[PDB]
């Protein structure tokens, strides 16, 4: 779990020493930034079903073959359209977890680690999820440093898929 | 039935001896070679109506003159008998693979064939156009195994060498 | 299902269920996990199993779709594929019920009276289900294709 | 005459739709209890005569329906009871396996209370016999299996009332 | 790790005995099987990706509670570790098929695998379902002709089913 | 099952050990 | 089920024909007999042939053979066409 | 419904079995018990048997209890064989008249 | 067996065997290896399963062996255990046949007529088979004891 | 490079001993199979342009969006079409190298090491290259053990892509 709190503890514990001001300053920067981070976590949560149902539609309009091809990997039946919107709500739920914790720690273990073995095995294309994450970036409707904290964890997910 | 048994019990019977070790050894060859030649007896049996269909029309595609009046394949009944005869020659090859030698061919199809094909005015070159088409339609590891294609072809062109 | 007619069998005979009947209700319910996976494959492949099903049906029976055929025009051809969607649905019921009892009393009992009374060639609709069978068994492994194909050919048998 | 799978297929078929996640969700719930029902129906088949002997001796053995004038006096009338109680313990076993009480009203409940009124059979003593028979059935098959077999006994008692 | 030929020699050396003539002929017919054994190993490794990803897809359809939030195979890393264990077991079973002996399979794949899954909390009865789904997916792929000559492979496919059953009881 | 832990299966040293000098495997 | 549950005298179902037929028995006879009606002269129904030869099952030959003599019939010949003899299992 | 008993129309049209045999085998069939046995009660099954295998209704009360106890103990295969093997069947129909 | 009555079922119905019938003949023959092991356990345990079977039978029913009981003396007690050896043998047949069809037409059909006609208390012989069941299921694991005990209690049900 | 010859040398040089009959038989079996493999490589070479033009067209039929969508990753323009017939010829040439050498060595050193890194970066889908390889497995026209050797290295590349 990459938190700013736990990266400070692991830095002091690599050399067997107490928490100095090198570490208390690192966890000070979590608390100054936590005001803008915790307001983005409520705004992305409160408009989640608008963003999940909107971004699932954004993939079908860019990739129309995913609703036409036969196979278990595509969203042509109702089973595949339900497993598509499940994944978009997995990506949105990880982003709000990172804004709550402070660092890119929840989506490292729960989302990114092991992901490209899954997309290669189950024949899922990572360009579908980039297009869905591009929709949430342009449509959360936030502004200021609330938007900059949210756009950073969205862009962190886009770089892992690309 | 000229076979591997009926040469070692026809030569021993004319000699008046028991089946010695020279004749038990010959039927040990009837266990190793017959693993392959029954596979060509089984693929030919399960696909016989498509082989003769693919082979019997090559008699008429090569020699198109048979459907002229006065010739051999002139009407409906004589065309069906011409496809019947290639089914016969494909049946005795299935009988020869399961016997072990050329027994059912030298007694049942070959012997007397040069006297009926001259009397009934059948062209015997039209028969070997159908059998040699079957030898060259044979893909060796697709139709059967590698060895079963040797056994099936070696009775086929023996039948060609009989008719020509 | 196997549960309901193993009961009504032993029901008529004034007796309970033997080990031969209760070791198969037992054997069927442990089979139930694998049955739902098989029916789940055919459930959201009806777009490809029906449309490719009517693919080979018209290539093999152009009379039924040609002018004069029963399924001629934009109208009847839509209903021409509607029945295949029906029979593909009943096969999903038979796979989950472990028997053609759902297919029996739906789409099989008195089917010749309907299609004879509709002017439809009953042999033609039998050809349609066979074309769906090759598409269905091509979507599953060998262990499953011995089942999903197994219910189609029963429907082929009763439909002629 | 529908089991749990037949009832699930019927409702999913009657709307013309496939077996969605909710229809298969109940079917998976039935297959989970498939192991419990057979063992429940196993022991009930073994102790059929013992269960009925326990119920009548515990509910209506010595009451004055058993004595002269009561509804169960003559040996033909007494013998009809254990014949009659055998169906309730038997058909309840079928409902426990099929997981659906459709077989009961199809083959037991219809014309039943209308028949006992004709013969003059006391419906009050009948239900208490089935209640006592339900009590001993929970002894054999256990608690949850008794909950399953017991769920169809009171279904008979409710409709027979 | 010793194959089927060295298993006979290892038993004879503890007796101090030469191999008798009825033991050499039992080993000369293992050579005669030969090409049929390498055809089985070629068919289960050429399709080795398809055996795992189809049997996994058919395992969460029957048991959907594994991929719900709170299930043992819900995340990216826990799903990839599920497909990883199935490829390891399938790898070592094909090692025991080319050897003719299950020695390499339980030396370095099955020792402590049961106690590993108890420590992690992985349901070992559901892991055994996945081994059996890989079993018949590769048994059915062993006895189809598709480029092989026609013959009897029935004793070797029964041998391959025994390795999948040994791995499925050594896991729970 | 398998061999015990560490024992290479098939290279056991107690295969044809005499009983008079056999030592029980811990 | 079968006709030998425990029924005999003094039992609730009436004392009747009890056959030694197993569960779903598959043995059947080939019988031949005449059976004059002996009741047409006060009923005046139409007449039917009384000489019949038919395959009766083992499950109900005894009842039929017990009844054919009830109405004065005579059994000319019977055989066991289908089924084994002294067969413990397999009559089903 | 396009039903078919080809084996029974075989063995009756040749005369291998009587009409009474063909009628009894029809009664123990499964297309029968799915029709007139499963949806009804053993009480109602007894009366529906008389309309079919005897062409008349029950006559008395004791004629019920004799035939209910048989169906009570042997089911459909025990009841229809007890009607086809009665004397009242034979007096009206023996082996040839439907 | 399950093979013979799954046939005679589909035989009477003028039809072939469904997948529900042919996926169980298939499922039964793969079960055949495990059935012979179970019957092999009871085969050479008849010395203990019968002798301990009559152990609890006399402790629970001393009347039948006491003077006046049906199995009184050195003679009847030997035959008293002979019948248990019979019924223990038929259970080995039912386990291998996968059904009580062998037990049905041997030792069950008309059994009440025999024992009533021999003067033997039929309830007493039912108590004997139950005592054998506890000895038999004590010799096998839980997965097997649900079968070997399963055939005894059917014999208990039909024997009263 | 992985070869039946070089893997026998490397397993004796690791132990530090001379080439025994354990190693002389592993290279004897390479020489028995070499006649089937060299006829399979002479036939795949002489019909390469037929197999290259056909396999690329077989991908544009299954995935028609690859000739439609704009961007650098897709075969929409004539430049992206030329870079696709070059990729099929790379996959086909490594198969004929593996038949000549006698093992899965040339396609390890040249194609499959680093393959999942260059696919994810340039946003290529491995399902495009599988369908290009299923065509060559169905259209090389080989028979028997000649086709067993060719389809063994085609099936090896499909396992790395999936
Ligand atoms: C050219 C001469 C020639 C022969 C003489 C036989 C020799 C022969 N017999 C058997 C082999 C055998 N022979 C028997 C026969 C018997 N065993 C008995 O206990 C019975 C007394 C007797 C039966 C009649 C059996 C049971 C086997 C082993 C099973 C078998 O291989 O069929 C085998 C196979 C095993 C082996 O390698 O030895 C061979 C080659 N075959 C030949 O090609
Ligand atoms: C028992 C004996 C037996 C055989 C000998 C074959 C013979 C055979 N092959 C084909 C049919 C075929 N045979 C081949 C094979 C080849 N085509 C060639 O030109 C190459 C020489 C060779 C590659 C190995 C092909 C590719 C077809 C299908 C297309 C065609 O007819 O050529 C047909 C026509 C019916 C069919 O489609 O199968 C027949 C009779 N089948 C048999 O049952
Ligand atoms: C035991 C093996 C066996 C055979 C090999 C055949 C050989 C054979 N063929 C024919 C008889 C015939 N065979 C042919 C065949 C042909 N004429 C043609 O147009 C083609 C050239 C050719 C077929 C490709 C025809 C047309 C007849 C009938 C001759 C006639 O009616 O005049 C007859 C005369 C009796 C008859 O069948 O009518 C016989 C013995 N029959 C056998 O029982
Ligand atoms: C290095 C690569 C390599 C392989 C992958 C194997 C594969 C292989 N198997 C066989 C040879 C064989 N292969 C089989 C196998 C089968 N037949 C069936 O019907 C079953 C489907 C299947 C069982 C798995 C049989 C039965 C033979 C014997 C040939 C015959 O008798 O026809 C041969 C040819 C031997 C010959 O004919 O001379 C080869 C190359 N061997 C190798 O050297
Ligand atoms: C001087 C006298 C003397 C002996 C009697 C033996 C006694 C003996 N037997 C075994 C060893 C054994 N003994 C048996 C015995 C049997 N197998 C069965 O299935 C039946 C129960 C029975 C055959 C009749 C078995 C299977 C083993 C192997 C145990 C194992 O490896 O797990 C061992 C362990 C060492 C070994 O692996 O051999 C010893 C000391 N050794 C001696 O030195
Ligand atoms: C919490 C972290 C997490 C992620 C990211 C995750 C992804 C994930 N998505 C999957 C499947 C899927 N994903 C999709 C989604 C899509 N296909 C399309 O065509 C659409 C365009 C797209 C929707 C955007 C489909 C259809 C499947 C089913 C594929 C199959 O079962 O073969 C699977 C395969 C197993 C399963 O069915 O559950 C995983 C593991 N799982 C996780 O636990
Ligand atoms: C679940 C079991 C079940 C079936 C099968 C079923 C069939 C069914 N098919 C119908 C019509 C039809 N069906 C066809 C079918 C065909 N034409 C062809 O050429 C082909 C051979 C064939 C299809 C493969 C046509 C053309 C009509 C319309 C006929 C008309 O308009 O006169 C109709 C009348 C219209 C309707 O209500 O749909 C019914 C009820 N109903 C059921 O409940
Ligand atoms: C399968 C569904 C089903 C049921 C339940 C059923 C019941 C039924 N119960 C009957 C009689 C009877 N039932 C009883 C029962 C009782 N007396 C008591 O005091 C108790 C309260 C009760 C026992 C629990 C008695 C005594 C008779 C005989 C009545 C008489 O002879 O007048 C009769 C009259 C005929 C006969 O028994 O042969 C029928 C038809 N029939 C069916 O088809
Ligand atoms: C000797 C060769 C060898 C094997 C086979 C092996 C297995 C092994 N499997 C593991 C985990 C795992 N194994 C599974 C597998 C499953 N869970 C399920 O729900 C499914 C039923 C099943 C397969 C589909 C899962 C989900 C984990 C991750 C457990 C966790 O991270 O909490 C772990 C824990 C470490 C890790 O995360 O990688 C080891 C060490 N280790 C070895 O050294
Ligand atoms: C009223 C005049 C009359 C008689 C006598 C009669 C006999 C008769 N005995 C039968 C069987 C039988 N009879 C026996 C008798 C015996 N086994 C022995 O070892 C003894 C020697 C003998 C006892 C004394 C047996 C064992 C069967 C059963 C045969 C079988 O299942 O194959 C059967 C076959 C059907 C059935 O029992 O349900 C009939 C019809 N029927 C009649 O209508
Ligand atoms: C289950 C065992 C069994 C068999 C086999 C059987 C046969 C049987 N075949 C019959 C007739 C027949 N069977 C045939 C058969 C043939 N004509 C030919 O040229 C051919 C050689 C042959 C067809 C292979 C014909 C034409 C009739 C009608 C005879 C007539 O109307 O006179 C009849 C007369 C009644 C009827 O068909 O309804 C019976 C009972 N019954 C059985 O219970
Ligand atoms: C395979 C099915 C089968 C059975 C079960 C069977 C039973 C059978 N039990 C018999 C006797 C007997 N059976 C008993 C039995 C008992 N006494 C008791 O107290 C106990 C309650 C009970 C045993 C547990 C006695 C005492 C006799 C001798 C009776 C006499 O001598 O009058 C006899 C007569 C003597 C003989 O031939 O053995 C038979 C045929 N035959 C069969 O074919
Ligand atoms: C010898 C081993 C080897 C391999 C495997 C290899 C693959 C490879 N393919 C590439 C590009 C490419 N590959 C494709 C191919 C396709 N896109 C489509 O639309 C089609 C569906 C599909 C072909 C059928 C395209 C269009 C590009 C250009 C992508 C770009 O420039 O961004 C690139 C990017 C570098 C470049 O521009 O050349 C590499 C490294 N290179 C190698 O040296």
């Amino acid at each position: 779990m990459k938190t700013p709190i736990t990266e400070a503890i692991a830095t002091a514990d690599n050399q067997g020493r107490f928490l100095s001001n090198t570490e208390l300053q690192a966890v000070n920067g979590r608390y100054q930034r936590a005001t803008a981070s915790l307001t983005a976590a409520k705004a992305l949560t409160g408009s989640a079903q608008r963003l999940i149902t909107g971004a699932a539609q954004a993939v079908y309009n860019k990739f129309p073959y995913t609703t036409q091809m036969p196979g278990p990997a595509y969203a042509s039946s109702a089973i595949g359209k339900a497993k598509c919107a499940r994944d978009i709500g997995y990506y949105l739920r990880m982003v709000t977890y990172c804004l709550v914790v402070g660092g890119t720690g929840p989506m490292d273990e729960y989302l990114v680690a092991g992901l490209e073995e899954i997309n290669r095995s189950f024949d899922l294309s990572p360009s579908w999820y980039i297009e869905a994450l591009q929709y949430i970036k342009n449509s959360h409707g936030l502004s200021g440093q609330v938007a900059n904290e949210a756009n950073a964890y969205i862009d962190y997910a886009i770089n892992t898929l690309s | 039935m000229k076979s591997v048994i009926t040469t070692v019990v026809s030569a021993a019977d004319a000699a008046g001896r028991f089946p010695s070790n020279s004749d038990l050894e010959s039927i040990q060859g009837n266990i190793q070679r017959s693993a392959a030649r029954l596979e060509a007896a089984e693929k030919l049996a399960g696909n016989h109506e498509a082989v003769v269909k693919e082979a019997g029309d090559a008699c008429f595609a090569k020699y198109a003159y048979l459907k002229n009046p006065g010739e051999a394949g002139e009407n409906q009944e004589k065309i069906n008998k011409c496809y019947r005869d290639v089914d016969h020659y494909m049946r005795l090859v299935n009988y020869c693979l399961v016997v072990g030698g050329t027994g059912p061919l030298d007694e049942w199809g070959i012997a007397g064939a040069r006297e009926v094909y001259r009397t009934l005015n059948l062209p015997t070159s039209a028969y070997v156009a159908s059998i040699a088409y079957t030898r060259d339609r044979l893909c060796v590891p697709r139709d059967m195994s590698a060895q079963a294609g040797v056994e099936f072809s070696a009775y086929l062109d023996y039948l060609i060498n009989a008719l020509s | 299902s196997i549960v309901t007619k193993s009961i009504v069998n032993a029901d008529a005979e004034a007796r309970y269920l033997s080990p031969g009947e209760l070791d198969r209700i037992k054997s069927f319910v442990l089979s139930g996990q694998r049955r739902l996976r098989i029916a789940q494959t055919l459930t959201e492949n009806r777009e490809r199993i029906v449309k490719q099903g009517g693919q080979q049906l018209f290539q093999r029976r152009p009379d039924v779709v040609s002018p004069g055929g029963n399924a001629y025009g934009e109208e009847m051809t839509a209903t021409c594929l509607r029945d295949l969607d029906y029979y593909l649905r009943l096969v999903t019921y038979g796979i989950i019920a472990g028997d053609v009892t759902p297919i029996e009393e739906i789409g099989l009992v008195g089917v010749k009276e309907m299609y004879s009374a509709l002017g439809t060639p009953i042999s033609g609709v039998a050809e349609g289900i066979r074309c769906m069978k090759d598409v269905a068994c091509s979507l599953l492994s060998g262990e499953d294709a011995a089942e999903v194909g197994f219910y189609f050919d029963y429907t082929l048998a009763a439909m002629q | 005459m529908q089991d749990a799978i037949t009832s699930v297929i019927n409702a999913a078929d009657v709307q013309g739709k496939y077996l969605d996640a909710n229809s298969v969700e109940k079917l998976r719930g039935y297959f989970q209890t498939g192991e419990l029902r057979v063992r429940a129906a196993a022991t009930i088949a073994a102790n059929a005569a013992t269960i009925i002997k326990e119920a009548v001796a515990k509910s209506l053995l010595y009451s004055d329906i058993t004595r002269p004038g009561g509804n169960m006096y003559t040996t033909r009338r007494y013998a009809a009871c254990i014949r009659d109680l055998d169906y309730y313990l038997r058909y309840a076993t079928y409902g426990m396996l099929a997981g659906d009480p459709s077989i009961l009203d199809e083959r037991v409940l219809n014309g039943l209370k209308e028949t006992y009124n004709s013969l003059g059979v006391p419906i009050g003593a009948t239900i208490q016999a089935i209640q006592a028979m339900k009590e001993v059935t929970g002894s054999l098959v256990g608690s949850d299996a008794g909950k399953e077999m017991g769920l169809y006994f009171d279904y008979i008692c409710s409709g027979l009332s | 790790m010793l194959d089927a030929f060295a298993k006979v020699v290892a038993q004879a050396d503890a007796r101090g005995e030469f191999l008798s003539n009825t033991q050499i002929d039992a080993l000369s017919k293992m050579v005669k099987e030969g090409n049929q054994r390498l055809d089985i190993v070629n068919k289960v490794t050429s399709n080795a990706s398809a055996i795992v990803t189809n049997s996994a897809r058919a395992l969460f359809a029957e048991q959907p509670q594994l991929i719900q939030p709170g299930g043992n195979a819900y995340t990216s890393r826990r799903m990839a570790a599920c497909l990883r264990d199935m490829e390891i077991v399938l790898r070592y079973v094909s090692y025991a098929m080319i050897a003719g002996d299950s020695s390499v399979l339980d030396d370095r794949c099955l020792n402590g695998l049961r106690e590993t899954y108890q420590a992690l909390g992985t349901p070992g009865s559901s892991v055994a379902v996945a081994i059996q789904k890989m079993k018949d997916a590769s048994v059915a792929l062993a006895n189809d002709t598709t480029g092989t000559p026609i013959g009897d492979c029935s004793s070797l496919v029964a041998e391959l089913a025994g390795y999948f059953d040994r791995a499925a009881v050594s896991v729970v | 099952q398998l061999a015990p832990p560490g024992i290479p299966p098939g290279e056991d040293a107690r295969n044809n050990q005499s009983l008079r000098q056999y030592v029980a495997r811990p | 089920a079968y006709d030998m549950d425990g029924t005999g005298a003094g039992s609730l179902e009436p004392r009747g024909i009890k056959s030694s037929a197993v569960e779903k028995d598959s043995r059947c006879f080939k019988v031949t007999f005449v059976l004059p009606s002996q009741s047409r002269l006060y009923t005046f129904r139409e007449l039917q042939n009384v000489y019949t030869t038919k395959m009766v099952p083992f499950s109900s030959w005894y009842a039929e053979q017990q009844r054919i003599q009830k109405m004065g019939g005579k059994i000319l010949k019977v055989e066991l066409v289908a089924g084994g003899q002294m067969r413990s299992v397999g009559n089903q | 419904y396009g039903f078919s008993f080809s084996v029974l129309e075989s063995q009756v049209k040749n005369g291998q079995i009587s009409i009474k045999e063909f009628v009894r085998s029809l009664g123990k069939s499964s297309v029968y018990q799915k029709q007139f046995y499963q949806p009804y009660v053993n009480s109602r099954v007894v009366e529906l048997a008389f309309r079919h295998f005897l062409g008349r209704n029950l006559s008395s009360l004791a004629e019920f209890q004799k035939f209910f106890a048989i169906l009570s103990k042997k089911g459909l295969t025990g009841l229809v064989d007890s009607l086809i093997n009665s004397r009242e069947y034979s007096d009206y129909f023996n082996e040839e008249t439907v």
